[PDB]
RNA sequence: GAAAUUGAUGGCGCAAUAGAUAUAGUACCGCAAGGGAAAGAUGAAAAACCAAGCAUAAUAUAGCAAGGACUAACCCCUAUACCUUCUGCAUAAUGAAUUAACUAGAAAUAACUUUGCAAGGAGAGCCAAAGCUAAGACCCCCGAAACCAGACGA
RNA sequence: CCGAGCCUGGUGAUAGCUGGUUGUCCAAGAUAGAAUCUUAGUUCAACUUUAAAUUUGCCCACAGAACCCUCUAAAUCCCCUU
RNA sequence: ACUGAACUCCUCACACCCAAUUGGACCAAUCUAUCACCCUAUAGAAGAACUAAUGUUAGUAUAAGUAACAUGAAAACAUUCU
RNA sequence: UCUCUUACUUUUAACCAGUGAAAUUGACCUGCCCGUGAAGAGGCGGGCAUAACACAGCAAGACGAGAAGACCCUAUGGAGCU
């Protein structure tokens, strides 16, 4: 009974809207623009993970380091607890050692 | 919830040809959310199942169960609507083709036990359904006689084949 | 399982081999698509094999309908009225050819358990065994312990 | 296998025979030929000049799906396979004998 | 009544087992086969000195083939045709 | 709600299947349904039967008079198959009589006529037509095609074959598609008779044989509710046949049937038909 | 609930379809139907060996019945047919017994003939002429 | 676990057991601190077929309930539920009434595979005696009695 | 519900202990011991798996491997051929 | 003499019966990019799959219509009586 | 109290009417004897028995329900006290 009895409303996707049409443009800004701008500078998102990647523990550490002072009280407490738990898990648990 | 029993009275058949047997009238009636257990109602439904309207009313008038009065009221309403709307000529010329009790929407309550413990009561409700068919009640299925029983045995013997061979 | 599935006896549609063999398959409807990777094999089959198959099997009418389809299909209709629908979705040309040939060579009878690998309408030529075969007869048909 | 056969009989061989449907064949390994009043027995096979059994490849099919299930209790050992064995239905057109005794 | 203590066939007090004529005949048959085996092994064709080195060449060649198979293990070739054939997934009609 | 479309589509297909099973649609002639071309279908019919039908004759055979009347009525709001069906019926009857007489010279004219009637009857001809797809190509004003119309169309097809190929090919067609229908059938399964003892007495009188004497060859459980009686018919103290039964009368009747089969040469172990 | 199963209905049905003909809740509840269906499929797989074994047992029983009707025992009939070099298998022998009683009587007579030839050879052990049926056709 | 030093515009999110606990810190529970829910679905206008459980329809000798079958449901023959745990379980060892939904493998080192470039690789830093760069691919869930801090309670 | 209250928080405490650990299919796969507050565990060996390089791996002919000890076993090791 | 396996032969086909562990080939559904357009394809991702944790929530069973529960009597329902 | 229990009243009880839980429950088409076996069988082997279902009792068994035994041991698990 976890199956709907009617077809869901048709999902129409405009493959040629502006976003999809111009997606990927300026990805080669560096190599095609005398390397004035690195492609990572085209990344819009959280300040602490612009042009950067890492596991959950590294991401949490970076977030606390970069915006920890601007975080809300309970959010920062949660981040500290998450960093503590991730440290314990990654440094004391796992199949391989 | 489902309410198909009520809709079953709204089906309109095409006009019958002159050289066609007269289609017996069928009247579907029901009562919803009766404060009565469906298990208890089933016994009354089985009792009146297959009987004529008058015989069912007679049995229900003298049965002591609470559901008997409700079923009698439902049957009387069914008879009235069959005569008024479904073009049934005679009141007495109706028999209970179908009679069943269905589970209703029940309410959950708490029953307090001896040591701070409890049980979950259920304020049980039941539905009741009837189909009234015009015409005399069908004759009861006669018990199969020794002759027919031996005939069936001999047919079983004759049906034997040489199994697992050409 | 056999107990959970219907079964039948080995049989032919109209004693198909006695007088002359008759190809039971009569209709093959190929629903294909102009576009769609699923029916690429169906398109190649229609291009390269369907004509040869049609001329090899003159008793089968083949209807190739190219319409927008996500699952290309082949519907085989047999003389006995049986209709078998198969999906040729994402099947290569060789797979489609083998499937079509199997449909052509297959009769319309249901593909269910066959109780016996054989079927004789005249199983006995010398007389089916009964208890009185291989039993000598006595004078005047006297049963045992009969006095006269 | 050994089949007891008669004219108009049907036989279900459990494999493809690499023969087009409706094609006529001669069954060469005939162990026994029998009539109402006499029977001829090979040692172990009767002669070609004695007996001629002819059939026709009526149908080529796949058997109904057979389930092959393997299970061992308390070992997480459960396996399922579906197999369809190719089959050919043949109709035995005639059984002819010649006076070669 | 008539219990065998513990488990049959293992304990100190096991269920008695008796050899049947069938088992005796089977063992005798196997013994006869092995006696014939003794006889047929008692007559070597060549002596040890005569056989010395008579198959050395063939054995060496067989091992050389094994070594060649072992040392020829090396990744298979890769083809532009194989890479480009994937473009056919979007092959359409007109 | 679970996001997705393919599971919902599959469930819709299953619901449609269940709806169809619960309320199956009325049967519809194959012409109405898609993937149909009459010319291709009729050509495939001819090729499948492996006979050089003339297309005009075959179309005339398939078209029925009732279809013509219905078409004229619709037009208000073609040559029928009468002559072809008559020719086919006549030729089929004569050819079946020839085959049966050649195969069973001892069979009486009444038996031959009854066998021909069985082979050309509505049931057998209807079954053959349905399994040969004559019904699909049949043009009639109502569906499913009634057995009479189907039989008429089948014999019209036979007549068209006669006009196209010739008597020899038509006789081969009949042998293949109607003579095969009596394979596995019993003489009196095909030719219903009453008083087989009377028929046997008459036949033996014609053959100048003493009237048969019923005799109790064997019996078992005579006093039980499941007796067996093997009753033999003896002429001049010579056994001509014997039959089993539950009662003595039934055994005698079956022995008479066996004797009739032996006399007419249609025994179960008779020579199989030659194709 | 980023990713959720939407086919669970069909996954359950794939087993309930095989469980429909069971008794009790085993035909309705998947937790029970799956176990019962797995057991049924395992039994079906293991039942092919038993089918062949029981077919051979039935053929042997029927051949024994017919041989006893003709006064012979099954071992004697089978062994003497083999000695006669008639390679009819048990299935065909049972089919002949049921449907060709006269042919089976002929085969039993042949088996008894060969048995008596063997008895005569054993009794008059030596270089006496071989029995007519005892002679074996040689293939090269 | 440093420092000198260097230089710095929405969603491949959830869609009523999900997403905030939230329709609400409400109802309810506790003296208090405090804990803490559930759920709703018509239409443009209301001034218009599917889970379990049952019923239709109780039951026929025998037995993991099925399989081989069979003309035939049963009768015939074969068959000691599953999971976990264990040397070994039908075990009279654990769990499970059942349906629906939810519910549990996170990642470095070093290697392997596939590209790119090549005594150099990398979009400063780093590595390099064929290396370097990039990618792919391995590391679970629930459960204590406890310990400590601050509140709330006679 | 006081061997020391209750609530919140650290807290997803920790647990070598118990339980659970969800699609299909194929394949290889049960091996001595050492150390350990350690024998309910772990690390290293051994076994096992995968990939790669190379050439010998197993079986085994003579010859050969101790006196103590008067005698003193089934065998073993080594080992070209095959 | 015969019976007797999944041993072996026979006809056809073969990757298709070891726990822990390990290698591999596929893959349901979801979203994204392009396709496709009566249910899809090639790829990229991930809260990606439950006959089992005295699992959590909800529904309905079983126990079971069972254990249990209730209203002093008559009457004109004024009233009287115990 | 007992030898040595009996009689009666009320409650309970059973039947009719109304209302209506609980632990428990893998599925059950749920027999006895002997033997076997994870060392005490309704389910396995050999025997015997065997139409079908209700209602009321009984407590020999389902190693019956109940509380992840408080006895005992173990844990480099706790805590109280000296
Ligand atoms: N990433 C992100 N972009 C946002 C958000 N809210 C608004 N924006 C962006 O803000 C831009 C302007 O938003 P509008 O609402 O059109 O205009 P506006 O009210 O002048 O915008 P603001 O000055 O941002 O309040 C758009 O590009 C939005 O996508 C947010 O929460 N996240
Ligand atoms: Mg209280
Ligand atoms: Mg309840
Ligand atoms: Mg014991
Ligand atoms: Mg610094
Ligand atoms: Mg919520
Ligand atoms: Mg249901
Ligand atoms: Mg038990
Ligand atoms: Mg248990
Ligand atoms: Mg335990
Ligand atoms: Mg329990
Ligand atoms: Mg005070
Ligand atoms: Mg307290
Ligand atoms: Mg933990
Ligand atoms: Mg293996
Ligand atoms: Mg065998
Ligand atoms: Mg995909
Ligand atoms: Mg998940
Ligand atoms: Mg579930
Ligand atoms: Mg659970
Ligand atoms: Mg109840
Ligand atoms: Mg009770
Ligand atoms: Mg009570
Ligand atoms: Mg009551
Ligand atoms: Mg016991
Ligand atoms: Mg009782
Ligand atoms: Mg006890
Ligand atoms: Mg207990
Ligand atoms: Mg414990
Ligand atoms: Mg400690």
């Amino acid at each position: 009974i976890g199956i709907r009895l009617t077809l869901p409303p048709p999902k129409v996707v405009d493959r040629w809207n502006e976003k999809r049409a111009m997606f990927g443009v300026y990805d080669n800004i560096g190599i095609l623009g005398n390397f004035e701008k690195h492609p990572k500078e085209l990344i819009r998102g959280p300040i602490w993970l612009r042009g950067w990647k890492g596991n959950e523990l590294q991401r949490c550490i970076r977030k606390r380091k970069m915006v920890g002072s601007r975080m809300f009280a309970d959010d920062l407490h949660n981040l500290n607890k998450r960093i503590r738990y991730l440290y314990k898990h990654f440094n004391r648990h796992g199949k391989f050692r | 919830i489902s309410r198909k029993w009520e809709k079953k009275n709204k089906i309109v058949y095409p006009p019958q040809l002159p050289g066609e047997p007269r289609r017996p009238a069928e009247i579907y009636h029901c009562r919803r959310q009766i404060k009565y257990s469906k298990d208890k109602m089933w016994y009354l439904a089985k009792l009146i199942r297959g009987m004529s309207i008058d015989q069912a009313l007679a049995q229900l008038e003298f049965n002591d169960k609470k559901g008997a009065k409700i079923i009698k009221e439902v049957l009387l309403e069914a008879q009235d609507m069959a005569v008024r709307d479904h073009n049934v000529e005679f009141r007495s010329n109706l028999y209970i083709a179908e009679s069943t009790s269905g589970r209703g929407q029940c309410l959950k309550r708490i029953r307090y036990h001896g040591r701070g413990r409890f049980g979950i009561m259920e304020k049980v409700y039941c539905h009741y359904f009837v189909k009234l068919v015009e015409g005399p009640p069908p004759p009861p299925e006669p018990p199969k006689t020794a002759v027919a029983h031996a005939k069936e045995y001999i047919q079983q013997l004759r049906s034997r084949t040489i199994v697992h061979t050409l | 399982t056999a107990r959970g599935t219907p079964s039948r006896f080995l049989a032919s549609v109209l004693h198909n081999g006695l007088g002359r063999y008759v190809q039971q398959l009569q209709r093959l409807s190929f629903s294909v698509s102009r576009d769609g990777a699923s029916s690429r094999g169906a398109r190649e089959f229609v291009e390269r094999e369907v004509i040869d198959f049609a001329r090899r099997n003159p008793g089968v009418v083949i209807y190739v309908n190219s319409r927008p389809c996500c699952v290309p299909r082949v519907v085989a209709e047999y003389l006995n009225g049986a209709v078998r629908e198969e999906s040729i979705h994402c099947k290569s040309v060789e797979e489609i050819s083998t499937l079509v040939q199997k449909l052509a060579d297959q009769s319309g009878l249901d593909v269910i358990r066959i109780r016996k690998p054989f079927h004789t309408d005249n199983p006995s030529i010398q007389g089916q065994w009964h208890p009185f075969t291989n039993k000598p007869t006595t004078f005047r048909g006297l049963r045992p312990r009969e006095v006269q | 296998r050994q089949w007891k056969v008669t004219s108009e009989d049907l036989i279900l061989i459990g494999n493809e025979l690499d023969l087009a449907c409706g094609e006529r064949i001669r069954l060469e390994k005939v162990l026994l030929v029998g009539a109402d009043n006499f029977t001829l027995l090979g040692k172990p096979l009767l002669g070609k000049d004695l007996v001629r059994v002819e059939a026709t490849v009526i149908e080529k099919t796949e058997s109904w799906p057979r389930i092959i299930m393997r299970f061992r209790k308390r070992k997480n050992f459960k396996k399922k396979r579906i197999v369809t064995t190719p089959q050919t239905v043949l109709r035995i057109n005639s059984i002819e004998i010649a006076p070669c005794l | 009544r008539g219990r065998i203590p513990g488990r049959q066939w293992i304990g100190k007090h096991r269920r008695p087992r008796f050899v049947s004529l069938r088992a005796k005949q089977n063992m005798i048959r196997r013994l006869e086969i092995e006696a014939e085996n003794h006889y047929w092994l008692s007559m070597p064709y060549m002596t040890r000195e005569q056989e010395r080195g008579h198959a050395a060449v063939r054995r060496r060649e067989a091992f050389e083939a094994i070594k060649a198979a072992a040392t020829s293990k090396f990744p298979p070739h890769r083809f532009i045709a194989d890479q480009l054939d994937h473009l056919n997934v979007t092959k359409k009609w007109s | 709600v679970k996001k997705g479309f393919r599971a919902a589509f599959r469930f819709q297909k299953e619901l449609e299947r269940q709806r169809l099973l619960r309320c199956p649609p009325p049967p519809v002639r194959r012409s109405e349904k898609p993937n149909w071309d009459y010319h291709a279908e009729i050509q495939a019919f001819g090729h499948r039967l492996q006979e050089n039908f003339s297309l005009d004759l075959l179309k005339t055979a398939f078209v029925n008079s009732c279809y013509i009347k219905s078409e004229e009525a619709k037009r208000q709001q073609l040559k029928s198959n009468q002559e072809l069906s008559e020719q086919g019926t006549s030729f089929s009857q004569t050819c079946l009589t020839q085959f049966l007489e050649d195969e069973y010279p001892d069979m009486p004219t009444e038996g031959i006529k009854n066998l021909v009637d069985f082979l050309t009857g509505e049931e057998v001809v209807c079954h053959v037509a349905r399994n040969l797809a004559v019904e699909q190509l049949t043009l009639s004003e109502e569906f499913p095609v009634p057995p009479a119309v189907l039989q008429q169309t089948f014999f019209a097809v036979i007549g068209a074959l006669l006009q196209s190929s010739g008597p020899e090919r038509t006789a081969l067609f009949i042998r293949d598609f109607l003579i095969t229908q009596m394979t596995g059938k019993e003489l009196f399964e095909m030719w219903k008779i009453i008083n087989p003892m009377g028929l046997l007495v008459e036949e033996l009188k014609k053959r100048n044989v003493s009237a048969p004497e019923s005799r109790l060859t064997r019996q078992s459980g005579g006093t039980t509710a499941l007796p067996l009686y093997f009753v033999g018919l003896y002429c001049d103290k010579k056994l001509i046949a014997e039959g089993p039964g539950e009662t003595v009368l039934v055994a005698e009747e079956e022995a008479a049937r066996v004797a009739l089969r032996k006399l007419y040469g249609f025994t179960e172990n008779r020579r199989p038909w030659n194709y | 609930l980023r990713n959720r199963v939407t086919d669970r209905y069909f996954r359950i049905q794939e087993v309930l379809k095989h469980a429909r003909h069971f008794r009790g809740r085993k035909n309705r509840c998947y937790r029970l139907a799956v176990r019962t269906v797995i057991r049924a499929f395992v039994k079906c797989t293991k039942a092919r060996y038993l089918k062949k074994k029981n077919m051979r047992t039935l053929w042997i029983n029927r051949i024994t019945a017919a041989s006893q009707e003709h006064g012979l025992k099954y071992p004697a009939l089978i062994g003497n047919l083999v000695k006669c070099q008639v390679e009819l298998n048990r299935k065909v022998l049972a089919d002949l017994a049921i449907y060709e009683p006269k042919t089976f009587k002929s085969l039993a007579a042949l088996a008894s003939r060969r048995r008596h030839e063997g008895f005569a050879a054993a009794l008059g052990d030596g270089k006496e002429p071989e029995g007519i049926f005892s002679r074996v056709v040689q293939y090269h």
